[PDB]
């Protein structure tokens, strides 16, 4: 039997403890305080857990993947800090507290965000131990590609340039969700699998798996946005409706979105048949968590 | 601008144009391309190619690093001129022109920085042995210079400058953090990728540090008319000293950057 | 955990009173004696003697350092409670009383700090061959900890604390700077003076660092009602973990402050 | 000697470069900006020169003595930053420019002054190369003794503790001048002599040289204010103040008689300069 609540509990604890050690208070104080305010506030740490679990699945250990795991959470964090700003979604709550720019000003929120992004690269490059240099370099490139113009940033810019697009298509919406959300999730699964010593074939199967849950994470985000309150979600919820935004609860409605999430999950766990079921248990569990979480 | 430096800069421009080709989604790659070339050219970048030559290696071994340096600098420039509603940053007179709105600029900046790391991780040529260890070292230098204790510290403190009553000492420190560290990073990386030894790397690092600071003071010279020739000579002197020990053709070239 | 710690404070005191004799001109020595003993003792000196004994040294071998640390603390204490005319330093509610005037407190503070270094240089026993190097090292340690990047940074940033509007991260940082640096200093010095090896020294240094941050963290607890049980618990683990490699009572008595 | 001015100027240039390099702007910026504001404002750098000259006099080199030369200037500098304070002499200017606490506030001025004092020790202890450990520790000892309760600070306290009873005798006035001025000059020359490898006898003659020129300075300064409360002219008259100045200069120079004439020349030249200067 696999106790998923127990597993995530201790993986998240381990991750939160390393995030705190990696990003200490030091001069300039306000920049670092702002970095820690949003990073250590309190996310589910799905991305760093996926990175560690994929590393473990292929043979490696947590310690080798912890820096990359922390790095994906740093980049994920600054992407929410930047997403919340007035020129972007202009929100007032994130991770249960006022949004970064409300607490430090827009200037500091932008810069603190930029610091987390650069530091994620510094940190995986200099803190990773137990991997050949050529393997670290490779990981740095997968990370870079998963968050730039063919990844996270593209989905995010296409999202704000298609926020009034009344002529929405499944193809267009798929582009946004895959890039804006699935790309960083793929990257987290991929960095772990490569740092774990995985063979090309296992990496490719995990990339596909990650692609599914990646897309699934955004469908579920879109659904929560309309069925959960801001207090519950820890962030401003309900503004995706009032906006001409592109989501699934839009094109097919909540229910048809739910069924869709189910298939995605199903399809993701199917890619996992590549591995022995005892070993796949954690990723199978993270997959369900992504499907059935409440926030 | 001197012909040697202008020519090196042109090569970086070409290498960047070939690396970033506008394609779909144009909404993404258009601003990526435009904002890369919209940012000022930075010597931290040409200094990387030059530093590499000075110590022996060939410039093409440092091209990706030079492009990554310009890109990191470009995202920072875009973000520092970003229109902020809340008036969080003292409305600097600059008021530069903007082709895209704040959201597209912000995001594109966030996209430019990883592209720099992407080039670096990809310039990994099989027919190269010590490739991986040096590139990895260069990623560290670059991610550090563009990090919280590097350029960002300079951008943050710059907001405390009041054209009115703020010392030359404080302005020099901002230029050191905002420009000096990146320049130091560029000469160091060039040296590293060329194949130099720690002693040379530190000398070239230090030279970059002073030259970059001097350059920053020049740019801010046209703003806070107070820059006594003492500050500049000091920095100028400080730089050249670090080069004392490099002889040849490039030696006078590198020497010409500050002189 | 009770009489041991007490006796240490007594021996340090007995030693200071022996070294600071009120004499002519009483105008200089009266304030010097008063202010040195009017300053609340600091655990950084205690920690200094305890670490020396912990690693095997004799208590006297670290008495000079312990007294120098107290004197550095006493001078900072005096100076941070100086009535200032320009209201630059935040109005400290807990107003220490003043037996002497501002001018006299300020100068006396300037005379106490060098007395610490005098005691240290003056504690070199020419018959003990390891004396010079260890004391030299300790002078560097104490001068750094009481200098611009140590205690003074904490004293300076402390003035930015808004009694009911500053995060725990910023407060913790002010405490690591104001108290942690010095505690780390004392333990590190006691270890050095005791003949400990590098590994032992770093461990005790680390321990002192967390210990002092934790202690100062409380000096303010009764002020900034926000002290989450999490901070004091995170610092305790970091401290108590750094002791991994030192077992026993005194090797687990240091942990009698993390109670 | 030929070109005493050029010699002082070369020494101040070297010292200025080393000060600038030792105290760089860094976080916390206000603290460091304040330190450099007063440290790097320029002046004769007589203390650093005394240290270097004393080191070279006994065969040592300027390189070994520079950290110490910088440390004595650091102390001198913070003694003036603290002295200009409102609770002290409450000065708004110095050398024509605003005083430190006017530029940065009283709190920073106090802290920045404290930072120069501890940094002086740090710098001498950590940056001195070319000298054995017991010698550097000895030198640290002489610096503390020259600036503490039996040196600079003593002169600072007693001086501020004497602006109430204008009935001060020669002994009292000499105490203050010796402490407030000669102690730190004595410290400079002792740091340099020791670091340079000088025998104890050489070291003792330099201590005497400095105490004589230290007092020479205040005497000549009083004669000048007159030929332009207590002073040498109000206690013994200008005639006797001048005789005393001359005896101070002669004794100072007497201390340098047995050293190399060429190495002694700069110290001999500085004694004559302090004694005959017009302002
Ligand atoms: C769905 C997207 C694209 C972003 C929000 O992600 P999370 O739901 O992972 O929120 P956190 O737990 O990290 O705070
Ligand atoms: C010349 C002697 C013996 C003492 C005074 O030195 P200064 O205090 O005059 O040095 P400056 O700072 O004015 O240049
Ligand atoms: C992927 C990034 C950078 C931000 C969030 S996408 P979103 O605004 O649709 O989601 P949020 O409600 O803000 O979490
Ligand atoms: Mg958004
Ligand atoms: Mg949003
Ligand atoms: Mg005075
Ligand atoms: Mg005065």
């Amino acid at each position: 039997m696999f106790d998923f609540d127990g597993y995530m509990l201790r993986k998240a604890k381990s991750v939160n403890k390393a995030l705190e050690a990696a990003v200490q208070m030091k001069e300039p104080l306000k920049i670092h305080e702002s970095m820690r305010y949003s990073l250590l506030a309190g996310g589910k740490r799905v991305r760093p857990m996926l990175c560690i679990a994929a590393c473990e699945l292929v043979g490696g250990d947590e310690s080798t993947a912890m820096p990359a795991a922390c790095a994906v959470e740093m980049i994920h964090t600054m992407s929410l800090m930047h997403d919340d700003l007035p020129c972007m979604d202009n929100d007032d709550l994130r991770r249960g507290k006022p949004t970064n720019h409300m607490a430090f000003g827009e200037s500091v929120a932008v810069l603190a965000g930029d610091a987390l992004l650069s530091f994620a690269f510094e940190h995986v490059a200099a803190a990773t131990k137990g991997a050949p240099p050529e393997r670290i370099v490779r990981v740095l490139g997968e990370l870079a590609v998963s968050i730039g113009s063919e990844g996270l940033v593209a989905g995010q810019v296409v999202d704000v340039c298609s926020e009034g697009m009344a002529e929405v298509g499944l193809d267009h919406l798929e582009f946004i969700h895959h890039h804006k959300t699935a790309a960083l999730l793929q990257g987290s699964v991929v960095l772990g699998a490569i740092l774990g010593g995985g063979k090309e074939e296992e990496v490719a199967k995990l990339r596909k798996f990650a692609n599914c849950i990646g897309l699934l994470f955004q469908v579920v985000d879109d659904i929560l946005d309309v069925t959960k309150s801001s207090k519950e979600l820890g962030k401003t919820a309900g503004k995706d409706l009032v906006a001409d935004k592109t989501t699934y609860p839009k094109l097919i409605g909540v229910e048809k979105s739910k069924e869709f999430a189910d298939r995605l999950n199903r399809e993701a766990q199917e890619q996992l048949l590549h591995f022995h079921p005892h070993r796949a248990a954690p990723l199978i569990a993270l997959a369900n968590y992504i499907a059935y979480r409440d926030n | 601008m001197q012909p040697y430096w202008a020519a090196i800069e042109a090569d970086i421009e070409r290498y960047l144009k070939k690396s970033i080709t506008i394609r779909p989604p144009e909404t993404v790659f258009g601003p990526m391309h435009h904002l890369t070339f919209a940012a000022p050219a930075t010597a931290a970048s040409t200094l990387c190619l030059a530093a590499c030559e000075l110590v022996g290696g060939d410039r093409s071994q440092a091209m990706a690093a030079a492009a990554a340096i310009h890109l990191v600098h470009a995202a920072a420039y875009v973000h520092e001129h970003l229109p902020l509603t809340d008036g969080s940053r003292p409305v600097s007179k600059p008021a530069i022109q903007h082709k895209y709105g704040p959201n597209v600029e912000l995001l594109t900046g966030d996209g430019i920085v990883p592209f720099g790391f992407e080039l670096l991780a990809g310039s990994v040529d099989p027919a190269r042995t010590d490739d991986p260890d040096r590139i990895l070292r260069v990623i560290i230098e670059i991610s550090r210079a563009g990090g919280p204790e590097g350029m960002i510290s300079g951008l943050h403190r710059e907001e405390e400058i009041v054209d009115g009553n703020t010392s030359l000492d404080f302005i020099e420190y901002v230029c050191k953090k905002k420009y000096g560290e990146m320049h130091a990073c560029g000469a160091a990386c060039g040296a590293i990728l060329g194949g130099a030894a720690e002693e040379e790397i530190q000398k070239l690092r230090n030279f970059g540090l002073y030259q970059g600071t001097l350059r920053g003071m020049m740019e801010m010279k046209n703003s806070h008319q107070l820059i006594d020739e003492n500050i500049i000579g000091k920095l100028k002197e400080l730089a050249l000293e670090e080069l004392g020990g490099f002889h040849g053709k490039n030696a006078e070239l590198m020497s010409s950057l500050v002189a």
